[PDB]
């Protein structure tokens, strides 16, 4: 789980968690209007040490049509079970370990990426 | 072989099976693996060579008198030449994620890195051309900051 | 690994610097952890500096009211028994590697911040290596304030520098 | 650059045209070490100054608006966390005059009154900084969306989603040749 | 000083001083060509005609799914279909019109 | 037999040992007096410590979590049948009082950990061709690139033009 940032109602800025004394809940509070909303998550801040990142969550399917990527046929996509599809590494700086790959569907419509 | 050990080693990586040599991270485990067998290839090529040469031969003549040469020289010369380091590593990626326009992303073939494959009495293809140009180039800077230090 | 030979460490030596460019020691075991490595990987541990950083996995604050209510799913505080506390779930291989025990982290976290804090460690049998530290006695940013303190430097188990 | 306080450095060289002023230089940079607090360094401005108390020099009161222009998708609070604490910083500037006051304060020549200083920073950070946008009367909103994207691109390089620019890169080099070197 | 790997067929890289300027002095290559520089009125009406919403008036919520044109570093207008203004461009300049 | 104990909070603990101990009803199955087994456990727990401060609630707690954690009642079942003396158990660590399957994961864990932090050992073609005038010994390996040998056993370091 995460937490995302909400903004006011009226003046449309950050809201401030607080912890309601009397009442003894989480509300969120905006420094210059005097908005309140009762909070839901029961959460404030989380921090990932370990920084476990899913790099299909960032690939976009837009990779697919390029023309320096590599192309294979032993990996055929999923869904549309398409047969040409392409491959690269993490590309992302702050790589752990590893040199898995991620194959992405080469079709369009289908945009489908995994990884083995 | 040389080339088929690479690629089996870099299917094992990318299959995840090459396991992190102690002390060292998977890519780094990964990059000691294929310079070992890239230095074991070319030393065995001059090994070959060496033994394949004639008394009469000059070159190994003047390397045994010592006058002027190595068995590294004529290695280089007859077998082939080698990797071409730059900074104590192979060839970077200069451009996103590859080295030259020619090869495709993700290559880190021997070939695609620097390993000049070919022997100067054979010539160079121009891509391990210009990674031995790079070399040569490490070495100048290397030789001019010394002279100055 | 890096030692760094020829021209820049002959300036280093000659220009006795107060910071060198790659300092290091070749300690020599005496005891009979000179022959079995099993015995001399405890004492690289105690020799190697570890900090929550190195040993914990996630950190999340939870405004949490009444202790018992624990809006998170686990059968440790009732047990064992201010409206919020810190879940800083531990990684288990890095413990194991650096071969620590809750016991003592807890110990060495209630001392170094003083009888201020309650930290409720966890088993060693569950999964999860939770714990919970709550503060007893601005209120909300004082536990980002000393979670980012302890994480970023605690010395649990070693020595600084090395 | 790592030796100095800053973990990354967001340099962009702007230059309109061959223009009669040289080329400007915005170094949108963050500090290492709270935590993560992004600075940025105009021209004629010996101190930093926080980007958020930039943006609303700009004419961005609310700061939904700066957070957009900022960060192009909510979606992923992963990126938000980045930029809370340098946004909870600058909490104490709303309205625009207090801030040109702020960014005028540091300028190199601080006027005497008030009003100068605000003519000051007003002329700063619509002549100066980014000159190739515009300079225009009215070019604040292009102007607001590249800083805005300049900081995007900041934190997309502290994330590691992207790797950093090389320096030595050909593709981020031009020659001068006769022609421009006569110009000049 | 080193010679970088995107210096291929733009800058010789064999000649250069052997001095302590080793590696900042470079030589054009035989086939190398230097862009002496042209307008981006053409461009900016071009791109203007297509269907590619300009900057000063666009949604922020729409920058996401879309793709962010540059021309000469200015962050101008925003297309929804890279694949086929790319294709267009690549015509017209092949074309030379 | 354990001693009784006066102290409010010894028999809170020992009640808590007990009711623990009753968790899975193997003290039915084995025949085991549970109240008993509590009582000796907070007795050695005590002369352990010898005071009810915060360490001695501590171990009580903790060997509580230990006997009712259901994910090995394994420890529990031996407890209640002798197998572990209530003295071991007062003494045991939380690595001891861990289930089979937690100590083997431990155990793999720790090894793979002590086999990474190791360092490489130098490459080298070895070979006893060459005598070492450091030791005396044959064993060597020997390095081409003029031809470097470092000795086996003694280590003598040489190089051959
Ligand atoms: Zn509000
Ligand atoms: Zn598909």
């Amino acid at each position: 789980g995460f937490v995302g940032i909400r903004f006011c109602q009226e003046c449309n800025n950050m809201l401030y968690p607080k912890e309601d004394k009397e009442n003894r809940i989480l509300l969120y509070a905006c420094r210059n209007c005097d908005y309140q909303q009762e909070a839901d998550n029961s959460c404030i801040y989380v921090n990932k040490i370990t920084h476990e990142v899913d790099e299909l969550t960032q690939i976009i399917a837009d990779v697919s049509q390029d023309p320096t990527l590599p192309r294979t046929e032993d990996h055929p996509c999923q869904k549309c079970g398409h047969k040409e599809a392409v491959f690269f590494q993490s590309h992302s700086a702050r790589a752990e370990d590893a040199m898995r790959l991620y194959y992405v569907c080469t079709a369009p419509h289908c945009g489908h990426r995994w990884t083995e | 072989k040389a080339k088929q050990d690479v690629i089996e080693v870099i299917e094992k990586a990318h299959n995840n099976e090459l396991e992190p040599t102690p002390g060292n991270t998977l890519r780094q485990t990964f990059e000691n693996q294929v310079n070992r067998i890239l230095n074991d290839a070319r030393d065995k090529t001059g090994s070959s060579a060496q033994k394949s040469l004639s008394e009469y031969n000059n070159f190994k003549s003047m390397v045994v008198s010592g006058a002027k040469g190595s068995k590294i020289n004529i290695s280089q010369v007859i077998a082939v030449v080698g990797q071409q380091n730059v900074e104590g590593k192979r060839i970077p990626f200069g451009f996103k994620h590859r080295t030259l326009p020619h090869f495709i992303k993700d290559d880190y073939g021997p070939e695609s890195r620097g390993f000049v494959e070919n022997s100067y009495l054979a010539g160079l293809t121009p891509t391990e051309f210009f990674f031995h140009a790079m070399g040569g180039r490490e070495g100048l800077i290397d030789t001019a900051v010394k002279t100055a230090e | 690994k890096n030692v760094t030979l020829g021209v820049p460490r002959l300036k280093e030596l000659i220009n006795i610097s107060k910071k060198p460019k790659t300092p290091s020691l070749t300690v020599f075991l005496l005891g009979q952890s000179a022959r079995d490595a099993e015995r001399a990987k405890d004492i690289l541990c105690r020799l190697e500096h570890t900090t929550l950083r190195k040993v914990t996995a996630n950190t999340a604050i939870y405004y949490d009211p009444n202790p018992q209510s624990t809006v998170v799913a686990e059968d440790q505080e009732w047990v064992n028994v201010s409206p919020w506390l810190l879940r800083v779930e531990l990684d288990r291989k890095h413990m194991t590697d650096r071969k620590l025990t809750m016991e003592q982290i807890a110990e060495k976290i209630n001392a170094g911040f003083g009888d201020d804090l309650n930290c409720i460690f966890n088993d060693d049998n569950a999964e999860k290596l939770v714990l919970r530290i709550r503060i007893m006695n601005d209120d909300d940013v004082f536990l980002r304030c000393i979670e980012s303190n302890m994480l970023t430097d605690m010395t649990l188990q070693g020595i600084e520098q090395i | 650059k790592k030796d100095s306080k800053y973990a990354y450095t967001g340099e962009c060289r702007s230059c309109l045209e061959n223009s009669s002023r040289p080329t400007s230089t915005i170094w949108v940079s963050m500090l290492a070490r709270i935590g993560q607090r992004i600075v940025a360094t105009l021209p004629y401005i010996k101190q930093e100054v926080p980007i958020i108390i930039v943006f609303r020099a700009l004419g961005f009161v609310s700061d939904r608006d700066i957070l957009e222009h900022i960060i192009y998708d909510f979606e992923d609070p992963e990126m938000m966390e980045m930029v809370k604490p340098s946004l909870d910083e600058a909490f104490v500037i709303q309205e625009q005059n207090v801030a040109l006051n702020f960014i005028g304060s540091r300028g190199a020549k601080p006027g005497v009154t008030k009003e100068k200083r605000i003519k000051y920073a007003k002329e700063v950070l619509q002549k100066e900084m980014l000159p190739h946008v515009g300079v225009s009367d009215f070019c604040e909103t292009k102007k607001a969306y590249f800083l805005g994207y300049m900081v995007h691109r900041l934190l997309l390089a502290a994330l590691g989603r992207r790797e950093l620019d090389d320096r030595d890169h050909y593709g981020n080099k031009r020659l001068d040749l006769a022609g421009p070197l006569l110009a000049f | 000083r080193q010679l970088h790997n995107t210096l291929w067929g733009m800058v010789c890289p064999a000649e250069t001083p052997e001095g302590h300027a080793v590696g900042l002095v470079k030589n054009l290559a035989l086939m190398a060509y230097i862009s002496v520089g042209s307008q981006p009125s053409p461009i900016l009406e071009f791109l203007e005609e297509w269907s590619m919403e300009n900057l000063e008036e666009i949604s922020p919520a729409a920058i996401a799914d879309a793709t962010k044109i540059f021309v000469n570093g200015c962050w101008v207008g925003i297309h929804k279909d890279p694949e086929q203004l790319m294709n267009t461009l690549r015509k017209l300049r092949r074309q030379m019109d | 037999r354990a001693p009784s104990t006066s102290d409010s909070v010894r028999l809170k603990c020992r009640e808590m040992l007990a009711a623990a101990l009753r968790t899975g009803d193997d003290y039915i199955a084995i025949g085991a007096d549970e109240e008993e087994l509590g009582s000796q456990i907070e007795e050695a727990i005590y002369q352990e410590i010898r005071n009810t401060d915060m360490k001695y609630k501590n171990r009580v707690r903790s060997r509580i979590s230990n006997l009712k954690d259901a994910k090995n009642p394994n420890l529990r079942k031996n407890v209640l049948c002798g197998n572990i003396p209530p003295d071991l158990f007062a003494r045991m660590t939380a690595e001891e009082m861990a289930s089979d399957e937690l100590k083997e994961m431990r155990k793999n864990l720790t090894k793979e950990a002590i086999r990474e932090h190791q360092m490489a050992k130098t490459g080298g073609t070895q070979t006893d061709l060459f005598t070492c005038g450091k030791c005396k010994k044959k064993n060597c390996t020997y390095t081409q690139v003029t031809t470097f040998v470092v000795c086996n056993e003694c280590g003598n370091r040489w190089k051959f033009c």
